[PDB]
């Protein structure tokens, strides 16, 4: 008796419109009158709108003889629409193929096409991807829960630029001060809230050291410990010693930081300005 | 004489000192000498 | 049993201890130390020092980015947070046969079983590691 | 000595190896420093 009025699939969405949901509402539709299958408070759930009420008698009964007197018993043109409205979607994108790819450009950044495709190739080919990513943002509108999926896309890359113009802060300070070991200044943040153990012209050497290698965000903690594990200067602490690279961070971190607050003023003063190429600037 | 060898030796007498608690009484009287010889290193040599 | 163990006071070795029948005290702690060293860091001396003058830290070892995204298919975002990424540079400690961390001598012979260069550098290394993980101490020191 | 109460807690001529604050920054057998030069150095043994 009942019939599905929830058609074919559509949260795992591959990027289609909502028409080819119609059409495949449509499959139901001669479902619903060439098996005898009546519309029914069970199956008019989507237009179910009838809660303890008397549409019942009215929008049930709509899609009753609508269904069963159906005037489109899969026209011919039913089954070709809906084939080029599946056809425009991205079929492989899948929500396992979908998450991941949203996820991992989210990563790398919205723009890394070959670095997350790299990880993508098993999702599809590149230009698969350059074309899914492209009609992606196009029809972002045409995803499910997207808003969030872009805020696990932008807020993601924003940590990454964060260290980008951080990156860009200590090319400054480094390249600003003319013997820093022995010129430098931070006194703008001096300490947030500390037991400020590690003395300056230590951190002046790290700090050094740290852009020597510059904001590598990848291993720079690692590898100054070894500096420190072999400056024959700083050999001389022991507390540089108990102090592990992920305690480093803990105080590499918060000299970021603290560059990072004196320069608030200056690293974004070349930060966040990109111009494109028709107006003036 | 060039000693390339002995500020180690110096690292490795202060710790043991801070850590007196930690090290045998015979480790507390020890001297630069008792590793020089123990460890058989001879002083002259850039190289080591 | 960190700091406060079963034989909690005094000197965690004795004459005795050394002295005693194990006969390969050395094996154990040996074993455990060259499983935590490779990840614990090495000196440079008991680095695989580059003989490629290349892969210097700063810079790195290969470039793994084959080109950089120019053409990006978001134009929306012309920024890129992948333009050019390598493979890495970490420096390397030496193969097994070239540790003398793994000469099996120690065991039972002891210390005395390298050059004394070697000696000194392995001392100092354990002076490392133990200030930065013998977690009693490490935690006491900080208290202090 | 026990003149400095409210006045520093310890002498500006004081016994430096009484002092839990300035233990594990404390390098001992440091010996002098000279201009021009550099510095004097005398391991000599404990002193905890």
């Amino acid at each position: 008796h009942p019939r599905m009025p929830k058609p074919h699939v559509f949260h795992s969405h591959q990027l289609q419109p909502p028409q080819l949901k119609v059409l495949y509402e449509k499959e139901r539709m001669w479902t619903a009158k060439k098996t005898g299958y009546v519309p029914t408070m069970d199956d008019v759930k989507a237009a179910y709108g009838d809660i303890s009420d008397e549409e019942e008698k009215k929008q049930k009964l709509e899609l009753l003889k609508l269904s069963v007197n159906n005037s489109q018993p899969l026209t011919e043109e039913e089954e070709k629409m809906k084939a080029d409205w599946e056809s425009e979607g991205f079929t492989n994108w899948n929500k396992l193929e979908f998450r991941k790819f949203i996820t991992v450009s989210g990563k790398y950044g919205r723009n890394s096409i070959q670095a997350i495709a790299r990880e993508l190739a098993p999702g599809k080919t590149l230009e698969e991807v350059r074309a899914y990513a492209k009609a992606f943002w196009s029809n972002i509108e045409r995803i499910e829960d997207y808003e969030k999926y872009l805020k696990i896309i932008e807020n993601e890359e924003e940590k990454i630029k964060r260290v980008k113009m951080q990156q860009e802060a200590l090319r400054r300070k480094l390249s600003e001060y003319k013997n820093p070991f022995f010129d430098l200044k931070l006194k703008h943040p001096p300490s947030s809230n500390n037991k400020r153990t590690y003395s300056e012209e230590e951190d002046r050497f790290i700090l050094l050291m740290l852009f020597k290698y510059g904001l590598d965000r990848d291993d720079v903690y690692e590898l100054v410990r070894d500096e420190i594990r072999d400056c024959p200067l700083f050999e001389l602490d022991f507390y540089f010693r108990s102090r592990t690279p992920v305690e480093l961070a803990r105080r590499g971190n918060t000299l970021l930081q603290c560059l990072e607050k004196e320069f608030n003023a200056g690293i974004v003063l070349d930060d966040a300005t990109k111009d494109r190429m028709k107006k003036e600037d | 004489k060039p000693v390339p060898y002995a500020g180690d030796i110096i690292k490795l007498m202060a710790f043991i000192n801070k850590f007196s608690s930690f090290f045998h009484s015979d480790l507390q009287n020890l001297s630069f000498q008792d590793f020089e010889v123990g460890l058989d290193l001879y002083p002259g040599d850039p190289n080591g | 049993f960190d700091g406060k163990s079963a034989k909690k006071k005094g000197p965690l070795t004795t004459w005795e201890n050394l002295k005693s029948s194990s006969k390969k005290v050395f094996s154990n702690p040996l074993y455990r130390l060259r499983l935590v060293a490779r990840e614990w860091g090495y000196p440079r001396e008991w680095r695989q020092q580059l003989p490629s003058d290349q892969d210097i830290s700063k810079p790195k070892t290969a470039l793994f980015e084959q080109d950089e995204q120019t053409p990006v298919v978001d134009p929306s975002h012309p920024e890129i947070l992948t333009p050019n990424i390598y493979t890495w540079n970490a420096n390397e400690p030496l193969p097994l046969e070239s540790n003398p961390l793994y000469n099996r001598e120690m065991d039972k012979n002891g210390i005395l079983a390298l050059k004394p260069m070697d000696r000194v550098v392995l001392l100092r290394a354990l002076t490392d590691w133990c200030a930065s993980h013998s977690s009693a101490i490490h935690d006491e020191i900080y208290k202090l | 000595v026990p003149l400095f109460e409210g006045e520093l807690p310890d002498q500006p001529l004081a016994n430096p190896f009484s002092e839990r604050l300035y233990k594990l920054r404390l390098q001992e057998f440091f010996l002098g420093r000279v201009p021009h030069i550099g510095d004097f150095y005398m391991p000599r043994l404990h002193s905890y």
